[PDB]
């Protein structure tokens, strides 16, 4: 049970611990996407402001990050069960605050 | 000569053009010809090697010109007291163009999803 | 020549076509057959082997030309001496196309849910 | 031949067809036959065994054609100097299709609630 | 009772302890979904837009 | 003289211009050339070296003039004895413009993304 | 597992710990964007207010910053496992704990 | 006299003017030149020796008058019962002005992003 939580938490950190950024209503050829590769480099240094022509209901929006603590709140629940079933001092599963 | 010819535009129009109006069709075909060629550089090699591909080019040039020359005078109605017509509310129709549904028939497409890639020069 | 014929379009239209309308129908039926053949590359040998399937293709080609030729002149009304008529309003700038519910009869189903899959190359 | 015949379509139309409208109706009935067979391949066995199911199929075919042929010339009005008429407006996009309640009559019915099931392959 | 709660919690940690992301109105052919598989691959390193 | 000529504009139109409209067309053709020459200083060199590029310049100039000179009198309708006509609606159509779609053909393209960059003088 | 979280957290601090700044409905030639470079320099000292000719729907937007804390509470969870599996005093791994 | 002339305005305005329209055009040209000089003090010096800059300023003066003398009577429609016209819905304009793009052609375009700088006097 705990190995499945650690697997899913780690895959979540590689795929979703950051938000995913979207723009709608902008033409790929308006933004200047290189049609042979589907991409466009831009200078990403601090505080620069991007400006777009788009007005076709054009807007930015983003998918959220996943909260990694949603899995950690299940890891410490399984650590209290591992302590309860084994009968070790709660120190050995790092589970007590005392 | 162009790949399609004024007989193709005539055949899709189902009207016999004026001598003043075959000249228009010839110059509109001369645009549609190189407007495709500038997007597909091998077009004349394909259109002489493959007769099924040739038939797509024949149609798409004649359709692209026919969209433009259909009611090129811009009338909505005419009459003299014994006869009258009125046409549908047709488009202002202001340019020669090839549709995305025609580019995909010629085998080229533009993805509607593309990506902006942030980059910064690494230190050295 | 083509699977469907100008007799098929004439039968669905319920008018006798003129000599210009006949050549338009002959050009557009070849365009409709080629448009189906592009998506079903077995079409001409799935047909004839299967007779009820061929009977679908004939009426799909005929209706796909017919909705493009019903009123190709683009009129809304005409008057002639003391006779006059007016038509129901209908869409200008129509194009040869096959509808989703006709692709479903050929057996092509377009699916309205698909997914974007994120990937990153695994290190070595 | 089709289960319904042009005698059914004229009985619901309450007007006598010309020989061109008879050819037209014979082809729209030939579509309605294969529209129903593609949903219900038992149709000919049911409609030869059960006379109430037969009577329902006959009228579903006859109505499906009548929804097209009612005004297929597409007029809104006509006149000469002495007689005139005009009609209540209707859509031009008349297309051979069987209604949701006509499918319920023939005993097949859609569900408006269905589910998407997430799946992941289990490890081994 | 506690064994059922541990199974339902573990099952939720597999299917559902994360958002499910959706897009409405984009055409599958406009996104470039492959017709045979229903999928479009895209590169998913951090800060892509 | 300027690169295109009133025969090009007349050939994309569908009527012979009067000696009055010829002065307008000659005056507008020079204006269209000066607009392209400002954006592409090499224009006459490229149009002397490359015959495909020449064909684009000639037809983009002829298009740019034609959409001004057609119906330049601004009529919507006229009647004359028992004859009468009416035209499609138009914008004020005021002045000469080269489209983004035509700048792409001439080979110059502008990005719809640009970046504002903060700056502060570094101390010394 | 902890090395993958440190890699992604350090990466996020370089690309995404900053909210990206956007403007929509803005014509590059109106902003004074130089066509050869795609940029305009502007003097950015403190309280200066930018004033724009407003396009028909023109407005500013932001993408969110990534919360680096969303990785740090997975780093704390993995130090809690590393202490459990090793059996060291907790203060050798989770240094701030007790 | 002005750099452009009533012959320049008449080159674009295909209707030849009457003596009342000539005195109007001469004063509107003087207003357009005086407007350009107040924006560009060098105008007459540049136009003394640059032959393409002469063509910029002369065609822009002729356009700036043309858009104000076109249909200056303000008629929409007129008739004597045997002939009639009506015009497209033109803007009822009441001032001479030079477009943002015409100031860019003259080389004095202005940017739409500017800054308000807060300031407070430093103490002593």
């Amino acid at each position: 049970a705990a190995a499945q939580i650690l697997m899913n938490m780690q895959g979540t950190a590689n795929l979703m611990a950051i938000p995913q950024r979207l723009i709608f209503g902008a033409k790929p050829e308006e933004l200047g996407i290189n049609a042979e590769t589907g991409q466009r480099m831009f200078d990403a240094y601090m505080a620069r402001i991007l400006a777009f022509e788009g007005g076709e209901g054009a807007h930015a929006e983003q998918f959220s990050a996943a909260e990694l603590r949603n899995f950690v709140d299940a890891l410490d629940a399984l650590d209290r069960k591992a302590a309860s079933y084994s009968g070790l001092p709660p120190q050995y599963l790092s589970s007590s605050s005392d | 000569a162009t790949l399609a010819t004024h007989e193709d535009v005539t055949a899709f129009w189902a009207r016999t053009p004026t001598a003043e109006e075959i000249v228009l069709i010839n110059r509109r075909l001369a645009q549609a010809e190189r407007m495709l060629l500038r997007a597909i550089p091998e077009l004349l090699i394909k259109a002489s090697s493959d007769p099924v591909f040739r038939a797509e080019v024949i149609d798409i040039e004649a359709e692209a010109v026919l969209r433009l020359v259909r009611n090129h005078e811009g009338y909505l109605s005419e009459t003299d007291g014994n006869y009258t017509y009125m046409l549908q509310a047709q488009d202002p129709n202001r340019k020669l163009e090839i549709l995305p549904e025609e580019w995909e028939v010629l085998g080229i497409v533009r993805s509607g999803l593309g990506i902006l890639v942030p980059t910064v020069v690494l230190p050295s």
